[PDB]
């Protein structure tokens, strides 16, 4: 099958799976977040309270809580079994355009529109830690080790910070323009990342150079944050693209799969944690399961 | 105050006496004297054991506190799936352009 | 010793040029059939496409 499933109101940005892979968890400019089930299709909760817009979902490793990233400051954290709120992580003094979350489901990272990276633990409502750059921030990744975390900015320099040293150890280069999306992978070892240059280009973690430079996957005057995924195996790439089309990669440098489907522009693609399924979102309230035999 | 004492309550505890025996069981009721009320109660003289039931101290007798073991013990939105389809776009390049 | 491996190697090679290329092309077509006419409800890749 595929399954178009519809129920969100306006542009949906953000659709991922649980680390299990049992569950959807979507939600974008309904100010809701809608839970749904993987093997009869069927939605849950309507997650409401955030009076920003989300841009940003994350499941709990635990497969229970849910956190956001609203348009108004906030990072909600939600009871995915019963379905209300915990806190609301009061902090940034400006629109947050990314989160991500440990092993340990307790530290979590955003990034603002105040050019402010930080650190979150889900015990304290506050801030541990706050890395003030200069140009508003956009995309986040932290490692599986709890070490190293990459931010992605408008300087088109993923800078690269760990939690002891908190030093710019590292930039990445060769980026001409904006990043929306980092992706560690499933080892550690490698992240990716979309440039408005459409240049959906690969980097190492420790030597610290490029891999595979892809291209073919534009943005345009829309401005939204399209995002990329590792696939399970970590063979294949996953970038969506404002030109409706889900640009599916080999990682050896060839395009396989470039399924059409949606209306309009594509933003945050996903892969399923064992068996093979592309969730794929996009502003047109709309959301695929691609599958493959 | 009595803040902490409201968060012991129904836990199982180790409370030792100014005689030295120790008593142990769950936490019904609490006081401003310090009178404890405790459940199914057992007594550790000391190789030795016995069973009393309900068991409520006095503050004098009681000396110190001690927690043994822990406490014992959005239907369905809007949303609908659908089947597959997959269009072919004629254009190409991006959304807004033309 | 010569002429058996000749014979061997032959005949573990070329046979899948023939039946195994048309009817992969034909299970290829069915999906794609079965998929309707102006909706690739079959998932392939870009250049079978």
């Amino acid at each position: 099958p595929n399954l178009q499933m519809f129920g969100h109101t306006a542009e949906v940005l953000v659709a991922r799976f649980d680390p299990s892979g049992s569950y959807f968890a979507s939600g974008g400019m309904d100010r809701q977040i809608l839970l749904w089930n993987v093997f009869d299709v069927k939605n849950y909760g309507v997650l409401n309270g955030c009076k920003g817009a989300i841009t940003d979902l994350q499941w709990s490793r635990d497969s229970r809580v849910v956190y956001c990233s609203s348009s108004d400051t906030h990072l909600m954290s939600w009871d995915a079994v019963s379905g209300q709120k915990i806190r609301k992580h009061k902090g940034h003094a400006g629109v947050v355009n990314a989160l991500d979350v440990l092993k340990v489901s307790e530290l979590l990272t955003s990034v603002s529109d105040d050019c402010t990276m930080k650190v979150w633990d889900s015990r304290s409502k506050d801030c541990i830690k706050t890395i003030e750059e200069k140009y508003p921030l956009t995309a986040v990744a932290i490692a599986q080790q709890g070490t190293q975390v990459f931010i992605g900015g408008i300087d088109g320099a993923i800078k690269i910070w760990d939690l002891r040293n908190n030093h710019c150890s590292h930039v990445l280069k060769g980026h001409k323009d904006i990043i929306t999306s980092l992706a560690i992978s499933k080892d550690g070892s490698s992240l990716l990342s979309n440039s408005m240059d459409n240049t959906v280009r690969i980097f190492d973690v420790k030597a610290q150079r490029q891999l595979q430079i892809f291209e073919g996957a534009i943005h345009g005057q829309e401005h939204n944050l399209l995002g990329v995924a590792w696939s399970r195996n970590s063979r294949f790439v996953g970038a969506g693209s404002s030109d409706k089309n889900v640009y599916v990669w080999s990682a050896t440098g060839d395009l396989r799969y470039v399924l059409p489907g949606h209306e309009g522009s594509v933003n945050h693609v996903d892969f399923h944690p064992h068996q093979d399924i592309i969730l794929s979102c996009s502003s047109d309230r709309t959301i695929f399961l691609g599958e493959l035999n | 105050g009595t803040t902490k004492m409201v968060s012991l309550l129904n836990h199982s505890l180790n409370v030792t006496t100014k005689d030295g025996r120790t008593f142990v069981g769950q936490l019904l009721a609490f006081d401003g004297f310090m009178n404890l009320v405790l459940s199914d109660c057992q007594e550790y003289r000391h190789e030795e054991k016995r069973m009393l039931g309900l068991v409520i101290l006095r503050g004098e007798f009681i000396v110190s506190l001690s927690v043994q073991g822990p406490p014992p013990m959005l239907l369905s939105g809007p949303g609908v799936a659908r089947p597959a389809g997959r269009g072919i776009p004629l254009g190409q390049a991006p959304v807004g352009l033309a | 010793e010569n002429s058996q491996s000749p014979n061997i190697q032959p005949l573990l090679h070329t046979e899948n040029l023939a039946p195994a290329v048309v009817d992969n092309v034909k299970d290829d077509l069915i999906v794609s059939k079965g998929g309707n006419s102006r909706e690739l409800a079959r998932n392939v890749p870009v250049n079978e496409m």
